[PDB]
């Protein structure tokens, strides 16, 4: 039913995750640069 | 009209057209040849080597 | 009236363009008629009035555009 | 080749075996095409219609019962036919109309038989057009 | 808690109460809800074979599924005239397209390295034609990534505003006409038609987004 | 059996190309076929009828 | 502008959906598959 | 009247585009004619007057554009 | 008088758009002509005269547009 | 003195679009030539000169408008 | 002065539209080429030189448009 | 300078229209390619390359129009 | 300044007009794919990727028009 049979969750999904992290670093500085508040 | 799905095949369509021309041909054109063309007494048996014997199905 | 008359003239000039569609209408109606009659002679008699009505309505649309262009002139 | 040669043949007896022809009408599934010399090789289905054999003597006509109009690059026109319309003696209005009226009753008998009946009515109407 | 974040919480509240909160028949059927998602699950699974198949189609299946779920749910409840849908900014749809492309290349650069540059020259286009094609191919790679994000969000914005603009006209019509009848139900009839279109387009554009992001994954994993 | 002579005869063979392969003829291109009339299958059926009759 | 609790949270959402699908209902669909497979045999 | 005359000229220039459609329509009619006679040479006599009528009807659009341009100019 | 002459320049420039239709009409008549000749090598002797006549009729619109552009210029 | 040359440039620029139709018409003639040659390899000798004539004729049709633009520019 | 340059720029921009016909034409040439070579592969060798010739002719029409735009600019 | 840059922007906007022709042309090339390949699967290998090149420089025509728009901008 | 921004707006608007061709092109590409699958259903898997390739190319044309328009805007 919800019997957890292990499947790839992080083993092969790393590239998009590290891409997201590389986005995040800079993704907050873009708002800081264009504060306009 | 439709002779592939609605009909049987191009052969049947052509045969029916030929029978149209022959049966509707004028009286003086009627002869022994057109009578032989109209005449058909074949029997389709389809030998049941395994099964499905048609038993002398008329032409 | 200077600007008004100028705009009326250019409006008639630009409203003239509906004759493009009227002509293409009549033209491909007649072209399809030619193709059909050349591919079947018997059906010519029953396809001719339909083409007649077709380019008649196309010319009616062209006349609508002509009327609109004309009212901008007078 | 010099002009066009027509192999118009009928299973009872061949009509033409390469006779020189000035022009041939071939009412087909799409439409009649005039082939008279050279032309390009073609394969086509002959719809029941007047295959008029135009010649310098006369433009004698024949309503075909069906066949295939095919062309070879050597200016060869192989027209295979079954039953022709010799001149105008083939014309017989009364029996054609009688068949059309009597058998349109069975035009809705049984799928294949019904379709063949409708087709035979259609070719009878084609003959009526040829009846004139 | 901005409008985006609270909307995102509402998304997951709906997500769990379709298939996670039935879980009682111990069968493959027994609830038409189960038939619903497995239909969608099968359409994308066979699509995963048809587009990503050959070595690792099932490996990358969930991202296409999760993204399709994300776009599907975000487009369902987006018709009500007060739907302040996705903050009326839709900037994240651009962001999702950017990160999807940016992850696509890192996978390409990781799995191919310098060979990833050979993708710009599929079959021919020799040295005289090499600079022209690599310019078209590389600029295209930026091109459809940004286009994918903007087209979805703008149309949702376009659909939402054409809800309101036509709605204001109906308010004008029903207030001015005294005794006649054909002034407001026909504008109501377009409102009925234009809402079905907005509901419809979101479904396919979610599918189109699913197919597209699938399409770019092929290019990253497979060089042609 | 081929009636080669007025008294002699022998069996002989005539093969029929399928509709699935008459369209694969090397010289099939020079014929301006039309997809509307489904010429391959009609040709195959007419071919079968004619050669079997002969 | 505002991205903190949405994009990182978006990938966390994808991870949660990944769990609740691939660990729960992919095994469920597979389990019914193999269940009826052994039912026949 | 000076700007009126200038707008007359520009409007006539704009209105002169209908001959494009008239010519393209008569030409598609002729193309259908010649394709049909290539398929069936026997229908040429039958299709000649109908096609001439269609040509005249298609060129009527260009004639209307001409009269509009003439009204714009003079 | 610079504005009227400027506008007649603009109108003469606009009048040269019918070249599209004239050229495409010549194009389509010759295209159907060449297709019919290739498919029917024995139809040329009767299609060529009407093909040229249709070409001339199509070019009538283009030459008339250029004539009205010329008279606007001068 | 400036508006006259400005309108000369405008008229020439809006006349240059005439070559569009001439080029596409030339090429559609050529496309039908290709189709006819493919459907009849033995008709090339008959079809090549007529197609070249249609080419040059549509080219002259376009070039006359090009000359109109040129006289708008330098005349 | 500045008005002359402004009209020069707008005229060059309008002249740039002349490349659309060249593109559509070259592409229809290759389209017919593809259809013909797909019909009979043997025709490709005898059509390729004259095919690219007509291609370059349409490209030359486009280059004429571009050159007129350039001489407008310069 | 105000009108000069204004008309530079206008000319660039008009010039970028070449991508319309580029897209239409590459698409008709693709359409013919697909039709031929479906009608002739064997021709695919020897019809791929010149089709690729042809729509490539059909797009290069629109790229030239875009570059004209660029120089108008800058 | 105000005229500069005004011409920026109109240049963006007239840059937008180059993507109708992109839409028509992607459409005719998909139409040809439908036609080819109709003729040859088996070749669909092989022939599909080129459809998306042509779609991407024509969309690239349309977004080149977008790039011109947007750079004219902001």
């Amino acid at each position: 039913m919800l019997k957890r049979f292990p499947t790839p969750i992080l083993k092969v999904y790393w590239p998009f995750f590290v891409a997201g992290a590389a986005v995040y670093y800079g993704m907050s500085k873009a708002a800081d640069l264009s504060s306009n508040t | 009209s439709a002779w592939r799905k609605a009909g049987i095949s191009y052969a049947a369509y052509l045969n029916v057209a030929a029978q149209a021309i022959r049966s509707s041909l004028k009286t003086e054109l009627q002869t022994a040849s057109v009578l032989n063309r109209s005449q058909t007494d074949a029997f389709y048996t389809q030998y049941k080597n395994g099964t499905a014997a048609s038993e002398p199905t008329p032409i | 009236m200077q600007l008004v008359l100028a705009a009326k003239y250019i409006g008639a000039g630009i409203s003239t363009i509906g004759l493009l569609g009227a002509g293409i209408g009549i033209a491909i109606v007649f072209a399809a008629l030619i193709n059909g009659v050349s591919r079947n002679p018997s059906i010519k008699d029953t396809v001719f009035p339909m083409a007649i009505l077709g380019f008649a309505l196309s010319e009616a649309t062209g006349l609508f555009c002509l009327m609109v262009s004309f009212l901008l002139l007078f | 080749s010099s002009g066009l040669k027509l192999q118009f043949a009928l299973p009872h007896e061949t009509l033409y075996s390469g006779s020189e022809v000035t022009q041939v009408n071939l009412p087909a599934k799409s439409g009649r095409i005039g082939v008279l010399a050279n032309h390009v090789p073609t394969v086509e289905q002959l719809l029941p219609g007047v295959v008029e054999v135009m010649e310098g003597s006369n433009s004698k006509k024949f309503f075909i019962s069906g066949g295939f109009a095919t062309v070879q690059p050597d200016s060869q026109l192989c027209v295979t036919a079954i039953e022709a319309f010799p001149l105008e003696s083939f014309s017989q209005e009364n029996i054609k109309n009688l068949l059309a009226e009597a058998k349109k009753n069975v035009s809705s008998s049984d799928a294949r038989e019904a379709a063949e009946a409708a087709i035979q009515v259609e070719v009878l109407e084609n003959l009526q057009s040829v009846l004139k | 808690l901005t409008t985006f974040s609270l909307y995102t919480i509402i998304v997951l509240l709906v997500i769990t109460s379709l298939y996670t909160l039935t879980n009682n028949n111990n069968k493959i059927i027994g609830s038409r809800w189960l038939i619903s998602q497995e239909a969608i699950y099968d359409t994308i699974m066979n699509m995963t074979k048809g587009q990503i198949g050959g070595k690792n189609w099932g490996l990358y299946f969930p991202m296409i599924f999760t993204l399709f779920m994300f776009i599907f749910i975000a487009n369902l409840i987006s018709m009500i005239p007060y739907s302040f849908a996705l903050s009326a900014h839709l900037v994240f749809i651009i962001s999702l397209s950017i990160v999807i492309w940016l992850g696509n290349t890192i996978l390409g650069l990781y799995k191919h390295g310098w060979v990833f540059f050979s993708l710009f020259v599929p079959a021919g286009t020799p040295l005289p034609l090499v600079p022209l094609l690599v310019i078209i191919e590389t600029l295209s790679y930026f091109a459809r990534a940004i286009s994918l994000g903007l087209r979805l969000g703008s149309n949702i914005l376009a659909g939402h505003l054409l809800m309101v603009i036509l709605a204001g006209l109906t308010f004008n019509f029903m207030l001015i006409n005294l005794f006649t009848l054909v002034f407001g139900f026909v504008p109501l009839a377009m409102i009925l038609a234009i809402m079905m279109l907005e509901f419809a387009i979101g479904i396919i554009q979610g599918y189109v987004w699913a197919i597209l992001t699938a399409s770019y994954l092929k290019d990253a994993v497979y060089l042609h | 059996n081929d009636p080669v002579s007025s008294l002699s005869f022998e069996p002989s063979e005539k093969p029929i190309f399928n509709a699935k392969t008459i369209e694969q003829s090397p010289s099939f291109g020079k014929f301006e076929i039309d997809t509307d009339a489904n010429v391959p299958r009609d040709l195959f059926e007419y071919t079968l009828a004619n050669q079997m009759l002969t | 502008f505002y991205f903190m609790n949405q994009l990182t949270y978006g990938f966390l959402l994808m991870i949660t959906l990944l769990i609740l699908f691939s660990q729960f209902f992919l095994p469920m669909i597979l389990r019914l598959y193999v269940s009826r497979l052994f039912i026949s045999k």
